[PDB]
């Protein structure tokens, strides 16, 4: 019993989404199928099942209109449609099969879909100098589209005191992130410190050196 | 069916009794058995199957985990509680046709308190260069994760302009850390000396300030 | 085996001991209906059945004439008389392991209580619903069977336990099954009752000359009197004769 979902679809609003759930290890025949979503932060909601064998679908009253769900038993694998979508509907979801007296009982990874109209923008890293013991520096990423980013520093070769925070939403559209290191105070004068930043949907490679 | 979850946010140490309580609105046990299901998840994983029915243990589910209750009232308790126990546990109720989660818990291993590493960070010249300012205030190896940052502008609080974003829990260092990001325009930026970040945190007496005069 | 497949053992044609079931201490119940389990060694029974399974001891309850649960509505049922024995013992040690024992199952869901001594050991999905179910597992389909799960540190009552039920099935029929009888020592040329073969006399033994072969047992004369008998436990022929008598 396994579950492969797609892989963080990107989708203006107003437009629809085909995605897919192999299952594996089962009939998928006999089970019953389920879907989740979950905002991010936020809790599970269910939107509705399918019979595999008999084409009988239950969906929420919120999801009914927006949601269509569809399966092929000769390919054993799962279809969700979704139209019309809104900003709102921009979440991981679930794929769930039924077992152990459980609605969804089995979990398959999940698919991350952003519905947003903003397009793939190279990141801007900014460096965040030590102010004028243990002192402390970092780096600003911002406007990047969409993510991840990947920061490290030094290539890999500062771990100590190396924190690099999740991006979140601005009122542009864009993503937002810092990483930040503490250092001695003493290592300011001699040692060099970089910061590595990488966004593969822009493929850009930003190294930025903080110097105080 | 509405499942309320107390306490949805626990930290005890290793080895100690953790439990999580769940209630609902109607009866969840129907046919003789109880409907009441129990889930954990790991960050980076999808929910699993732990404890089918009110005290029926999941398949590949230790010993440890004990689900226990019956009518509306359902308890979870972890006496031998390990490291692989950090995760968010969930309820489930599945007599109706509507499937409603509990509220979610997050179990992290408790430890002593511990003082906040406070640093900060000024804009550099090349983000004035274009035309934005981060200022960014650090907590760095603190317990518990719960703290109040604010920032000090010449002495006017700022409110509705800072993100706060906390690190997952340490491994090892059991201790969190928290950053939060300010964000002005070079034109407000420059007209501003006194930058300043004040924490207040339950290992701090008084709050914590790290100030800073622009240039 | 599981509960709900329960197995079957047909036993006749032998000398049924039972001093091992009381001599073994490791049991819990011997529970027996219309029988007493000091004299199962005197009684001859037609034919026995051995139900065997495992069972959770909470439920260890349900395992009786005139009862109901789950366990006995769905898996096993037992007739409101019942002349016979049901014999449990507490299995903890054997039958649980680290992390689940899910092996052994009992079928939670069925359409109707199955009748005393009837197995049922389908495994098509139940349709708890008024939708047609069509082999498939959904909202009001359910498996019939569900795993016990034991665990290495369980409650005495979530603990597995080994039961066995004996049918003794009581009729005119030949009987088949026969407790053993014992025996005592032989005794030389003394006046002694005696019970040789089932037959009871009064009498004195003597070794005698009187030959035969395994073509009979016991002896007689003319007038049908009993004047000889082998013995069973060393086949030799001795005559009895009566004991001293007389007026005086
Ligand atoms: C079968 O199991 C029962 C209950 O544990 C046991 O009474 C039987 O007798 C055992 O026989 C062994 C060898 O004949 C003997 O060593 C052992 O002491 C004895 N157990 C008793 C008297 O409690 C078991 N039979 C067999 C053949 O193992
Ligand atoms: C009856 O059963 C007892 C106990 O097993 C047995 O002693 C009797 O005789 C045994 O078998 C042979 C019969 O003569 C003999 O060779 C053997 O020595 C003898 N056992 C002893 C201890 O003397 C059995 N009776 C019969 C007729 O076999």
């Amino acid at each position: 019993v396994q579950l492969q979902q797609s892989a963080a679809e990107l989708a203006r609003p107003g437009a629809s989404v085909k995605m897919s759930c192999k299952a594996s290890g089962y009939t998928f025949t006999s089970y019953t199928m389920h879907w989740v979503k979950q905002r991010p932060g936020q809790g599970l909601e269910w939107i509705g099942y399918i019979n595999p064998t008999s084409g009988y679908t239950e969906y929420n009253q919120n999801f009914k209109d927006k949601t269509t769900l569809t399966a092929d038993k000769s390919s054993s694998t799962a279809y969700m449609q979704l139209n019309s979508l809104t900003s709102e509907d921009s979440a991981v979801y679930y794929c769930a099969r039924e077992g152990h007296r459980v609605g969804p009982a089995y979990w398959g990874q999940g698919t991350l879909v952003t519905v947003s109209a903003a397009s793939t923008k190279g990141p801007s890293v900014f460096p965040l100098a030590p102010s004028s013991g243990t002192a402390a520096l970092g780096c600003l990423v911002k406007d990047y589209f969409p993510e991840p980013v990947t920061v490290s520093w030094n290539s890999g070769a500062l771990t100590s005191g190396v924190h690099t925070f999740p991006a979140v939403l601005q009122s542009s559209g864009l993503y937002s992130l810092s990483s930040v290191v503490t250092v001695p105070s003493s290592s300011l004068g001699t040692q060099t410190y970089i910061c590595n930043v990488n966004h593969k949907p822009s493929n850009t490679k930003v190294d930025k050196k903080v110097e105080p | 069916i509405v499942l309320t979850q107390s306490p949805a946010s626990l930290a005890v140490s290793l080895g100690q009794r953790a439990t999580i309580s769940c209630r609902a609105s109607e009866s969840v046990d129907n046919y003789g058995i109880s409907f009441m299901n129990w889930f954990q998840q790991t960050p980076g994983q999808p929910p699993k199957l732990l404890i089918y029915g009110s005290s029926n243990q999941g398949s590949g589910v230790p010993a440890r985990f004990s689900g226990s209750g019956s009518g509306t009232d359902f308890s979870l308790n972890i006496h031998p509680m390990e490291e692989d126990d950090t995760a968010m546990y969930f309820c489930q109720q599945s007599k109706e046709v509507p499937y409603t989660f509990g509220g979610g818990t997050k179990l992290e291993i408790k430890r002593t308190v511990a003082a906040p590493s406070v640093f900060i960070f000024p804009p550099s010249d090349e983000q004035l260069k274009s035309g934005t300012a981060s200022v960014v205030c650090l907590l760095n190896n603190f317990y518990p994760r719960e703290a109040k940052v604010q920032w000090k502008v010449d002495n006017a609080l700022q409110s509705g302009n800072s993100q706060e974003s906390v690190t997952e829990q340490d491994s090892k260092d059991s201790t969190y850390s928290l950053s939060s990001t300010l964000t002005l325009s070079k034109a407000d930026y420059e007209k501003h000396k006194v930058y300043a970040c004040e924490v207040t945190h339950q290992g701090l007496s008084s709050p914590v300030t790290k100030s800073f005069n622009r240039g | 085996a599981s509960v709900y497949a329960w197995n079957r053992k047909r036993i006749s044609n032998c000398v049924a001991d039972y001093s091992v079931l009381y001599n073994s201490a490791s049991f819990s119940t011997f529970k027996c209906y219309g029988v007493s389990p000091t004299k199962l060694n005197d009684l001859c029974f037609t034919n026995v059945y051995a139900d065997s399974f495992v069972i959770r001891g909470d439920e260890v309850r349900q395992i009786a004439p005139g009862q109901t649960g789950k366990i006995a509505d769905y898996n096993y049922k037992l007739p409101d008389d019942f002349t016979g024995c049901v014999i449990a013992w507490n299995s903890n040690n054997l039958d649980s392991k680290v992390g689940g024992n899910y092996n052994y199952l009992y079928r939670l869901f069925r359409k109707s209580n199955l009748k005393p001594f009837e197995r049922d050991i389908s495994t098509e999905i139940y349709q708890a619903g008024s939708t047609p179910c069509n082999g498939v597992e959904g909202f009001n389909c359910y498996f019939p069977l569900q795993s016990y799960g034991f665990q290495p540190t369980n409650g005495v009552g979530y603990q597995p336990y080994r039961v066995v039920v004996l049918s003794f099935e009581l009729l005119h029929a030949p009987a088949t099954v026969c407790g053993p009888k014992k025996s005592t020592n032989l005794v030389k040329n003394k006046c002694v009752n005696f019970n040789f073969n089932g037959l009871t006399g009064t009498g004195v033994l003597t070794e005698s000359n009187k030959k035969f072969l395994p073509f009979q047992q016991f002896g007689r004369d003319i007038a049908d009197t009993t004047d000889a008998v082998r013995d069973p436990q060393t086949l030799e022929i001795l005559d009895i004769t009566p004991c001293s008598f007389g007026g005086v």
